């Protein structure tokens, strides 16, 4: 490569190069639970 | 063709002078185009064209190509927007003396004229060798954005600027350290200006946007309690519509107000419930809530027992009468553990009016065992007027209130009292604020001026995680940030005599964090596998003993605050002490600080401030030091956030290094990881935390979020002590 690596300069022209809740509720689930 | 310079003359168009200004803003930046900035402008040329239209058009779009794959144009935009900014107040780049700049201000009124008076043009000048303007190139654009649209001190009705960004920071730390001692007064001004200016402590919107202003409102929350009368409903309204045009966001607490159909003056009048008041406190919100910095807003509380609490819940839903809708406000839950008992029992919850349940109400929140006893009494007698509902409909109700509307939230009132920095005998917290992050006590008015009502004010401030590079350096942020918020509290007007008396006695502050997802980051964590647990721990314990120690240091210096003897602390009890031992089982990082010694020298010489640490979201300020918002992980790598003007992209700090560490908002597999570091937090928070609950329709069987999950969620948000719960996103 004769140049330095450069980020594209004009990116604008790659354009053209390339072309509801589930309410079910389990309290004995719930109770297997400590506060 | 012409163009409008900005001096009003004109000359011949040309594009050197445009391509000279990106280049500059484009300089240093990697993967950044001035070819991109001109042609995605579409700048329409015509006669006469404004020069100062031309450059907000090439603002804009450098702004709109922040992406993922270009991050650095988020400093082409913030240096456009810079330039254009500094030629709106001073006519052009360099910005003038501060000395010269104050007194056209002060002459103008925009200023406060306490500024010549506290300051000499000897030591003005001082200050402005204090002053690095070129960090004004350190902004990202939502910060400039930000800084213009709110913060900077401007014309509401001209929409004209006035001022820089580095001029801002000088004078909130001149003001806030104007009332000083000379021997230390400049050498705090210029440590607690680096400290905001180099994004080591971030400034809520109050501050940034007053600090220096003739009126004089920097804090942030405002709790008004509302009892059950027409003079405290009266009262409460009048010092709602005060605060709101004081750049602040109300938290209401009319959970007194009896039931509808409860008798007045023995069966004079039939009350006609609660919601006609809640109508009331909305429009004394909204009748002057925009037109200053921000849009300000409210959220109500009521307890879940109440016996219009199934009306309450759907305030917000659209499917209704307006006579039944208060849509515009938001409403916290107030619950407490015999309530959730009655969820995991499958059993009932009685509904009674406060009106008819003598000291029911107080014991709700100051004495919980006591409550239990009247509640269960009250629930047995036959001449109190009750309603029962099943726990488990009740509750499938309000969580379903909080997911459509986003903004039902829910605060555990037992645990405010149980860990708090309160005596609940003595000054219970009986409320919390628009954000459900500040818990502080309260006592409802009998007039705008009642002298023996109490109104809680807390003033903000946050440390930036990301800033930090050890967390002993805290020690030295947190005298910074006390005591600039110490002094705020002396400055500061107060436009209802019960605020004053809340904030004089207590001087609460509410000091949080940001940039937290990058802190975790830059440390490999996540929130939900629980890598992050007994790390939080340990950033939060230094966070609150600094804190600690900087305001008991401050109480030895000034004397601790009047109303000290109310205070767990003074009573030598700590964080440490009252917290939720369930936090014993997801962390077991080890305390590192000298707290027992801590805890001898807050015995004796107390603490300045009341309350010191609360974890807001800092949706606004956050911003200003492209940090992650509070402790809330970031939707994605380009953020979208709102703004006067439009939408605005923010990138996450250190992308480019660091796009894996961040786990991303909706990458999380559930609450559980999440709510887990909320309750390590809150071991050490003084007040509370604006905790959210995420949920991703798609993770869930048949696209539908099932009630189970939203309650057990909110059961282990309460089994590690999490003080309340605020915003509930729902993706798409
Ligand atoms: N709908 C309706 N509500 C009222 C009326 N008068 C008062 N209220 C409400 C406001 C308060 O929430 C509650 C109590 O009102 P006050 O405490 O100002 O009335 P007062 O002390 O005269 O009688 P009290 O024995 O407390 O009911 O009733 C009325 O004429 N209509
Ligand atoms: N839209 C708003 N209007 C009025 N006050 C607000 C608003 N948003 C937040 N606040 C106040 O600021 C506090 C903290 O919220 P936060 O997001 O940190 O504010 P900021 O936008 O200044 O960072 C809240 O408790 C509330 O009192
Ligand atoms: N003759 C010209 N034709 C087109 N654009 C011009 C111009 N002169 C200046 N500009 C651009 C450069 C800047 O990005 C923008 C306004 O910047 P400025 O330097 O504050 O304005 P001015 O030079 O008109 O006082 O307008
Ligand atoms: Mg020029
Ligand atoms: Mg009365």
């Amino acid at each position: 490569l004769p140049f330095q690596t450069r980020s594209n300069p004009i990116p604008w022209i790659n354009t053209w190069l390339v072309s509801q809740i589930d309410s079910e509720v389990d309290t004995d689930d719930l109770s297997n639970f400590q506060l | 063709l012409l163009v409008t310079k900005r001096d009003g003359s004109t000359e011949r168009i040309n594009l050197d002078k445009i391509h000279r200004v990106l280049d500059w803003a484009a300089e240093g930046l990697h993967n950044v185009s001035i070819s991109q900035v001109e042609l995605r402008s579409h700048i329409q040329f015509y006669d006469g064209i404004k020069t100062s239209d031309i450059h907000e058009t090439i603002i804009k779009a450098a702004a709109d190509l922040i992406s993922r794959d270009a991050p650095d144009y988020q400093y082409l935009a913030a240096r456009l927007a810079i330039f254009h900014l500094r030629k709106k107040a001073y006519g052009q780049f360099e910005p003038p003396a501060l000395y010269d700049h104050v007194v056209k201000m002060v002459e103008m009124g925009k200023y406060d004229n306490h500024l010549l008076e506290d300051y000499t043009e000897e030591e003005f000048k001082q200050m402005d060798t204090f002053i690095d303007h070129d960090r004004d190139m350190t902004f990202s654009y939502a910060a400039v954005k930000q800084l213009e649209g709110k913060y900077l001190v401007q014309n509401r009705v001209t929409g004209e600027i006035y001022e820089s960004a580095q001029f801002l920071y000088i004078l909130v730390a001149a003001c806030l350290f104007s009332n000083y001692p000379r021997e230390t007064r400049l050498q705090y001004v210029k440590r607690f200006y680096d400290a905001v200016s180099t994004f080591k402590i971030s400034l809520p919107t109050p501050i940034m946007s007053g600090v220096r202003t003739p009126t004089r409102q920097f804090s942030s929350c405002v709790l008004i309690e509302c009892g059950d009368s027409l003079d405290s409903i009266n009262a409460t309204s009048s010092a709602i519509v005060k605060y709101v045009s004081q750049r602040a966001g109300i938290g209401i607490n009319a959970g007194r107000i009896r039931a509808l159909g409860s008798p007045i003056r023995g069966g004079e009048a039939f009350h006609t419930g609660c919601i006609p008041f809640y109508k009331h406190f909305q429009t004394a919100v909204k009748s002057c809530s925009q037109g200053g910095v921000r849009g300000g807003a409210a959220t109500l509380f009521y307890p879940m027992w109440h016996l219009e609490v199934e009306s309450l819940l759907v305030l917000k839903n659209n499917r209704g009468v307006e006579g039944n809708r208060v849509r515009h406000m938001d409403y916290g839950v107030q619950i407490n553990k015999l309530m959730y008992t009655r969820l995991l029992k499958g059993e009932d919850i009685t509904l009674f009016s406060p009106s008819d349940v003598p000291g029911l109400y107080d014991a709700f929140f100051a004495d919980q065992e006591e409550f239990e006893r009247l509640y269960t009494k009250y629930e047995k007698d036959d001449s109190i007027r009750k309603q029962r509902v099943k726990a488990v409909e009740l509750f499938s109700l309000m969580m379903q209130e909080r997911a459509s509307t986003g903004r039902i939230y829910i605060q555990n009132v037992d645990h405010c009292n149980t860990h708090s920095p309160f005596d609940p005998a003595i000054a219970p917290v009986r409320q919390s604020n628009l954000c459900l992050e500040i818990a502080l006590p309260t006592k409802p008015l009998n007039d705008v001026n009642d002298e023996n009502g109490e109104i809680a004010l807390c003033t903000l401030s946050a440390f930036n995680l990301g800033a930090i590079n050890n967390l002993d350096e805290l020690e030295e942020l947190a005298i910074l940030a006390v005591r600039a918020l110490d002094a705020l509290l002396d400055y500061q007007d107060y436009p209802i005599p019960a605020a004053k008396r809340g904030a004089m006695g207590r001087r609460t502050l509410g000091i949080g964090v940001i940039n937290f997802a990058y802190y975790l980051a830059k440390h490999g964590k996540r929130y939900s596998d629980g890598s992050a647990n007994n790390l939080t721990h340990k950033t939060f314990e230094a966070i609150q003993y600094y804190l600690l120690k900087a305001s008991n240091e401050l109480a030895k210096e000034q004397g601790a605050c009047p109303w000290f003897n109310e205070t767990t602390y003074a009573k030598g009890i700590l964080p440490i002490d009252t917290y939720k031992k369930d936090l014993d089982t997801i962390a077991n990082e080890p305390l590192h600080y000298d707290w027992e010694a801590l805890r001898e020298s807050i015995k004796t010489h107390g603490l300045r401030n009341s309350t010191l640490s609360a974890l807001m979201p800092s949706e606004t300020s956050s911003q200003i030091s492209n940090a992650t918002n509070g402790i809330e992980p970031p939707r994605g790598y380009v953020s979208i956030k709102a703004s006067k003007d439009g939408i605005l992209r923010q990138v996450v700090p250190d992308y480019e290094h660091l796009h894996d560490a961040y786990e991303l908002l909706w990458e999380m597999p559930g609450n559980d990881g999440y709510l887990q570091l909320v309750g390590i937090m809150q071991k050490f928070i003084d007040q509370s935390i604006s905790a959210n609950t995420n949920y991703d329709p798609s993770r869930f069987p048949s696209g539908k979020v099932p009630m189970q999950q939203l309650l057990k969620d909110l059961l282990t948000a309460y089994k590690f002590g999490v003080k309340t719960l605020y915003y509930q996103n729902t993706r798409d």
